[PDB]
């Protein structure tokens, strides 16, 4: 009835009729100022979006209640002073309004040396030794857990984080900044579990979980600091000319952070609409919903795409005839800020459930920062349907469409544990995607209360319009993964991202060789890879469409892909981001060829017995992810 | 053993019943002996013969394409011809056939009205959209509404009346029956005769058998790809593409492929053209077509090896493919070179080819080094190295040779050519450029380097003895001249391995040398 | 066309036809008379089943070869002699024959403890501490490993096994028997991961693997040792009057180990008969084929009913017309004496191609032992398929059917170590089976070379009608599995194994309570597991069998079942037997009440933070196997 073309019209009708600013400043309200997860009005944006959903008349509408521990500021708040060697001295530099959740809250003295980003190639380049000492950094380089992560690996005091006015344009110089320094996705109390009053909330500590002091200070703040620090830093670096590299020896820092941990009631509300020809397989569509300040950035936007979609969605199908042949479920996340903790939770919580139920994720959080460039980042079982979609949808300011770099799959970034995708991708193995319409430079007020609706629609004037494209490749998204019988998973993409990783791998070989080791099981493993794909894509080729039970045995095969490429062997509780190409640790394929590396400068800290196992488990997991893609288990020789 | 069979409609089950008491006369001599399943359309008896109800019916070329698709996994085993049976013909003429003094040609096409002998069908659908698809407006998928924006009023036999209203103008229902008055070859000439439609695709024979009257036949003309009109009766010198005649499909397995064509062999001779005045195989009463084509004059062996995607061949696969994705095609950016290992070592070579080439080749397996050929054939391979012998079997099938192994070492040796015959490197006709370029790129990265293998990588040497390539070869030579299987094998050889191959027949062999 | 009862007729009617005995004696012929795992008589044999398998014109037979570590006595053989005080001195006991695989392999020496059996519960009976000291004890009581395992926990030095005259009624009392100490499946130089030259086998090391030597010796040689020793027996073991419990202060043993690790080639012969309906699902068939002495009741029978079975169900099919809707799998292991290693470096070989393609095992190892009673140890999930089968096949000597006790579920023992089943169970989560036409007491000569064919067939007259006998239990699992589109298992038969749990732990509510701890979430997840199976009852009953849709998407849940009870927690690798019910460790059910069983002592024994974890993951994975069953994820409120 009802075809392609037919769909992304009826889509873009939608669209037009559709005001997101509206929704964008209604969430703004005073009744919604402030979201801290968990807060009663966080709740009362809660129930807005549940009643709203029930509202689009939905099949089902449900909600989850985790009881999750966050961080909050007490009434004895963190301060940073500069002191003596004797004792205290010298005068007191801040009072921070912000903080960095999951923080160790300690009280530490010593030198202050400057990490600038807290990169661990940051580190490594640093003439002045951080070891027993506070560090301090600016943000954006990398995660703020994995600035601390960085720091305590190479025994740090503390840290302070604070933002430059080159990277952030910001006038006030006293506005101080939100964050969390978990090394984790979801609650850091249930690890590799959910958190539910069911578990009775065993005592467990993620490994995540920073044994340092990490505290948010205003550009005013550094440069207080810097006034005491001696030592240029490096032009390198662009960053302003009041950054000090060290301290002098009379005079070092001295933080004190007391933060008190919180149990706070979170909640997920969802919305699902039935498929027609499969109602259990689904994609699911999610935006988060709390927000330290105002959000309008953080989490404004996403989730009025999210309310819009669920509606444009809800009209489709309820009027327009519009037939999905799989389910598609929209999900408001809470304590987002914290580390993608409400989603990680409903993932840890239904994994079972989601199996194999569950075939893409979408993600609407921070989808409009700016207007120059498009960027995203994703599964490759998903870049073909980017790159289709990319050439299909016009840039919202520019007439062209957003397509104009061919290469571009060649210039996509893995997903950060920031993102909320990332649980999804790396713990769940369900492909998910994250596009923007971003700016060469990240948003500058994203975590200060600076992140108000006046402030967005000042930077961003066409608001209106950047969120209806926003909301229109997602919108594609979803019409193109529950539209018709093929899946739009493309699993031949890999095949580039293991050339790639045997390439470089390859450069290792003479390693390799000096070593009781070949790398020819690896060049087969690929290989053997490359033909279960064609095979698969010839016995696609060699099927008829309209024949559901030939197409079920392909698409199932199909969706495992994902899969099959976490890595089977750890313990997913310790390391829960099992995926071998886009996890975390050892196990991941990065982690083979990063500790490879040490072994060419001769020293002791390349582990032999640790490669000759990382490479073990990596090749089987490369090989027999090839294995099960063919079709059967008796039929493959080699 | 009985032979159940297929029939469409009621003109061709009455057809059916009297297939069944005329053979019944004379037999059985052996065994052989028919059946009759009623079905409502042909899509009907390929989806029966798969739950084993039927046996075997006659199929359209481009509608074999749907019966060997999962899971209805059907091979044709006896194929019909056409002309003669004194010279048989593999492949019948496709050609549109238009009124005197219209004035549309074949580029403007649009706005008139069509008549396809049915949706699917080679003359009626494949080949006379074939070229239209890609100059049709967007949307062009489904093909099928565009084809109903194209042409005002048409008639689809097969065609979904619900989602499509204007392909069943002319006909409604769009009925794939005899029933319908409107249907395969002779039913869109009542289409056209009777002013329902403009313009009619189907065979140049259709002319001949509705009409007997050369002055009633000139009344009628013949489009033409260069925009021209010709007389009907130059359908060799004016039409628009040839393509397989019709075949009878049966089950890739446990379809009895010697127990169809022992009964077709003996019913031909029985009752078929030109033998019996009682009944006749290609000629009913009751309706045109029916079973088998009027205009065929008996049948043929389809070889064992020949499977549906090498019946109609990789030219014409391709195009139904293209067709159903709406795929329009040189930027000369090429493709990964899929290359065609045969062992276990071979592979493995390929492999480590494969990543030092960047990706540039690729690892395609097969097991038999006839099997390669068959996959470089319908696309699964691109190239292989193949030794005289093979060069002939796979020239045989459409495959021409670009480079040749040089074993002599010169100052200048991919420049000049060695006669011997040596090994060459067959390919498919449109792969040829790349192949040509692809591997000539390698020859600076991969031929003749310095003994450091043991480090880098080494495009001649195997593990073994003579994998890809062979290692006594220095380069690969390019073919500057557009050589062949003849004209790479000079004249005398090429003899030789023929007449070698009438005694050791290949089942490759029989297959590239059948149509 | 055939249904059941044609098929069940048709099979009885091949199976009398059949010769079992015949094929028995010619796999203990003078060319396979040694079977030791890797040897060229092992191999031998595997070449015979493949050729005999193909020979049988299966649809498909291929071969596994791993590389894989055993051990063996070398040229430097073992000794066990009683030295004295300052030195040397005593006489000379014994020069073993047999040994025990994967001992520590070293030189130890000090007092002889007999700790019986070697069962946790016997050493804890033990007046005298095990505490530095090598202990002795009989064999049966538990697995070899285990004997080992539990006395390396109270600190021993080394083990000593011999066979007493009670428990083993053999004449020849110089006869020596072999066996391993692995606590683990498979290989134990790659836990956790496959065996192939593909993971260039990295450096790994079992943690099954014992840090202490362990011996066999003859009944003669233990009276030696008891020559030596004081202190009789407790008559609460059935021993010999010849047993002594402890040694003189004077004089004590020392045993000297010195096994070496050898690497073989073993080989998996396999043979696959496809489906017609769904050829991608398949039930395995399998039995050892190695043995280290002529092995007629440990590999000869079962190997042979392999080749029959396959032979049987070849003709069924190629010329009866029988028609199976899902492949079947016979499987020819290698290695089964150093504990199912052929076995399980398949299933981690090739467990992503088997995830929930492989729906059931059934192991022909160890079928006929003896004539009195039958015995079958598996998944409750095989519970009803088997009651089923009992009272359809008639015993073998007695006219009645061997379906004889009602209450018989509640009898069956779990799956043991030794047993080639439990790796697909309790690693893989197949459910496996294992029956036997075994006697109250075990085979005497098991594991002694006195396992021959005229030993078997003298102890068991009527051999040949017990063989089909057993044949015919296990072909009728193979049709019933395989036959039609409901799959026998039943999923309901757990609710009892549930039930069960919580009662158990319910009688320790007065220990929850004292603990900031509620047992009324168990309540709720074992209830909402009942109305999961009794929906999916219902949804069996509300369907049409005929649909081929509908009965995919009920019977693809089924399956799961089994997958949903492995804990997702633990490292596979680390912890292999993930199924909570039928695996190792603390995840484990039982490991959950062993533990509380200790908090009622009021000893230090018990883990409080340990508990409250073992509590919160098993709740929630009985509570997620739950949800799961249930249908869809969106639905399920509570
Ligand atoms: C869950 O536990 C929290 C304390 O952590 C308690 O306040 C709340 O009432 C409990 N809710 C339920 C349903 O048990
Ligand atoms: C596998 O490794 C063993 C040594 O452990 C070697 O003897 C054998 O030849 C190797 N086989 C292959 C195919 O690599
Ligand atoms: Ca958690
Ligand atoms: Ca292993
Ligand atoms: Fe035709």
């Amino acid at each position: 009835r009802l075809y392609w073309d037919d769909l992304k019209r009826k889509l873009s009708e939608k669209l037009d009729s559709t005001d997101f600013t509206s929704t964008i400043k209604l969430l703004n309200e005073n009744s919604y100022v402030p979201r801290e997860a968990g807060s009663q009005k966080d709740e009362n944006l809660a129930l807005y979006v549940e009643n709203q959903f029930r509202e689009f008349k939905l099949s089902k509408v449900w909600r989850d209640q985790h009881f999750v521990k966050i961080q909050v500021k007490d009434s004895a708040q963190n301060s940073v002073i500069i002191v003596d060697k004797n004792g205290r001295l010298v005068y007191l530099v801040e009072n921070p309004g912000g903080y960095v959740a999951y923080s160790k809250a300690a009280t530490v003295t010593g030198k202050l040396v400057h990490a600038n980003f807290g990169t661990k190639k940051d580190f490594e380049d640093l003439y002045t030794p951080v070891n027993g000492s506070i560090v301090i950094v600016r943000a954006g380089k990398i995660t703020f857990a994995e600035k601390v992560a960085n720091a305590e690996s190479l025994n740090a005091i503390g840290v302070l984080i604070y933002m430059d006015q080159t990277k952030f344009p910001i006038v006030n110089a006293e506005l101080s900044f939100f964050g969390h320094a978990h090394l984790g996705t979801g609650d850091p109390y249930t690890p590799g579990f959910p958190s539910f009053n069911h578990t009775q909330f065993p005592p467990s500590r993620s490994s995540g979980l920073p044994n340092i002091p990490v505290q948010t200070i205003s550009r005013a703040a550094a440069e207080k600091l810097f006034g005491n620090m001696e030592g240029d830093c490096p032009s390198d670096w662009k960053t302003d000319s009041t950054c000090r590299m060290v301290t002098s020896e009379s005079k070092n820092v001295k933080l004190t952070v007391s933060n008190v941990l919180k149990e706070i009631k979170i909640l997920n509300i969802f919305g699902v609409i039935k498929g027609f020809v499969e109602p259990d397989h689904y994609v699911v569509v999610g935006a988060q919903r709390d927000a330290w300040g105002p959000g309008a950035a953080k989490s404004g936007v996403g989730t009025a795409l999210l309310l819009k979609l669920a509606q444009m969605f809800s009209d489709m199908v309820l009027k327009d005839g519009f037939q999905p042949s799989r389910s598609i479920i929209f999900a408001s996340w809470s304590a987002g800020d914290f580390g993608s903790v409400g989603a990680t939770e409903w993932l840890e919580g239904y994994l079972s459930s989601l199996h194999l139920k569950a075939f893409t994720y979408i993600n609407l959080d921070k989808a409009v920062l700016g207007t120059s460039n498009f960027k995203v980042s994703a599964s490759p079982l998903l870049y073909t349907l980017i790159e289709k979609t990319m050439q299909n949808v016009k840039h919202p300011v520019t007439g062209q469409f957003l397509y104009q770099d061919s290469n571009w799959a060649s210039k996509v970034e893995k997903l950060t544990l920031d993102n909320a995708a990332f649980p999804f991708l790396a713990y769940s193995g369900i492909p998910a995607v994250s596009f923007c319409f971003c700016e060469d430079t990240d948003y500058p007020y994203l975590g200060t209360t600076m992140d108000t609706y006046k402030e967005l629609i000042e930077r961003i004037p066409e608001l209106n319009k950047v969120a209806r494209a926003a909301a229109e490749v997602a919108g594609q998204f979803v019409i193109k993964l529950t539209h018709d019988v093929e899946l739009n998973l493309d699993y031949e993409r890999y095949n580039s991202q293991l050339l790639s990783f045997v390439r470089d791998l390859n450069q290792y070989r003479a390693d390799i060789k000096e070593m009781g080791l070949s790398l020819q099981w690896l060049y087969s493993a690929r290989g053997d890879f490359f033909r279960a794909t064609s095979r698969l894509t010839t016995d696609f080729g060699n099927a008829e469409k309209t024949d559901r039970f030939v197409m079920k045995k392909l698409n199932d095969r199909v969706m495992r892909v994902e899969y099959h490429f976490l890595s089977p062997y750890v313990s997913p509780k310790e390391s829960p981001f099992r995926h071998v190409f886009w996890g975390s640790g050892s196990h991941t394929l990065p982690a083979l060829l990063e500790n490879l590396k040490l072994r060419k400068q001769n020293n002791g800290a390349f582990n032999e017995t640790l490669f000759r196992n990382q490479l073990a488990l990596a090749t089987w997991t490369i090989q027999g992810a090839a294995n099960a893609l063919s079709g059967d288990v008796w039929d493959i020789d080699n | 053993k009985t032979v159940r069979w297929c029939a469409v409609s009621e003109h061709e089950a009455t057809k059916c019943q009297s297939f069944r008491d005329h053979m019944k006369s004379v037999i059985p001599s052996d065994g052989p002996s028919v059946a009759c399943v009623k079905k409502a359309s042909y899509l009907d008896c390929i989806r029966a013969i798969a739950a084993n109800e039927a046996d075997a019916v006659t199929l359209d070329a481009g509608l074999v394409y749907d019966a060997y698709l999962a899971p209805n996994n059907l091979k044709p085993v006896v194929a019909e011809f056409y002309g003669s049976k004194e010279d048989p013909q593999t492949f019948y003429y496709a050609v549109a056939v238009v009124k005197k003094d219209s004035g549309f040609q074949m580029n403007q096409l649009r706005g008139k009205k069509s008549c396809h002998t049915g949706l699917g069908r080679s003359a009626g659908w494949n080949i006379p959209i074939g070229l239209l698809y890609c100059d049709l407006p967007e949307p062009r998928k489904p093909l099928e509404k565009a084809v109903a924006n194209f042409f005002s009023g048409s008639c689809a036999p097969c065609a979904d009346g619900t989602d499509f209203p204007q392909l069943c103008q002319l006909c409604p229902g769009c009925g794939c029956s005899t029933l319908n008055q409107y249907f395969g070859y002779s039913g869109a000439f009542k289409c056209l005769k009777d002013g329902a439609g403009d313009v009619a695709f189907v065979k140049h024979s259709t002319i001949f058998e509705n009409l007997a009257n050369k002055a009633d036949r000139d009344q009628y003309e013949l489009l033409c790809l260069d925009n021209t009109r010709k007389p009907v009766d130059e359908y060799k010198d004016c039409h628009l593409a040839q393509v397989p005649s019709h075949t009878v499909v049966a089950r890739s397995m446990g379809g009895k492929e010697d127990l169809i064509w022992e009964l077709l062999n003996q019913a031909q001779e029985h009752f078929g053209k030109d033998k019996s005045k009682e009944f006749q195989l290609f000629s009913s009463p009751h309706g045109k077509d029916l079973l088998f084509k009027d205009s065929a004059h008996g049948f043929l062996k389809v070889p064992p090896r020949m499977d549906a995607k090498m019946y109609l061949g990789y030219e014409y696969v391709t195009a139904i493919r293209n067709l159903r994705e709406g795929t329009c095609p040189p930027t000369d950016e090429c493709k990964p070179v899929k290359w065609c290992a045969l062992s276990h070592h071979e592979r493995l070579k390929c492999d480590e080819w494969s990543v030092n080439s960047v990706g540039k080749i690729e690892c395609v397996s097969a097991e038999t080094t006839e099997d390669c050929i068959a996959k470089i054939m319908n696309g699964e391979a691109d190239a292989m190295s193949l030794d005289g012998g093979f060069v002939y079997i796979a020239g045989k099938c459409g495959l021409v040779p670009v480079l040749a192994e040089n074993y002599d070492k010169s100052d200048n040796c991919e420049d000049t050519p060695e006669a011997g015959p040596n090994h060459a490197v067959v390919t498919r006709k449109d792969k040829e450029a790349c192949v040509h370029k692809i591997l000539r790129q390698q020859q600076h990265l991969f031929g003749s380097d310095v003994t450091d293998c043991s480090g880098n990588f080494c495009l001649f040497r195997s593990e073994t003895k003579d994998l890809l390539f062979r290692d006594d070869t220095v380069c690969l030579a390019k073919l500057h001249d557009r050589n062949t299987y003849e004209k790479y094998l000079g004249e005398e050889y090429v003899k030789a391995v023929g007449n070698l191959r009438k005694c050791s027949t290949s089942s490759l062999l029989e297959a590239c040398t059948f149509r």
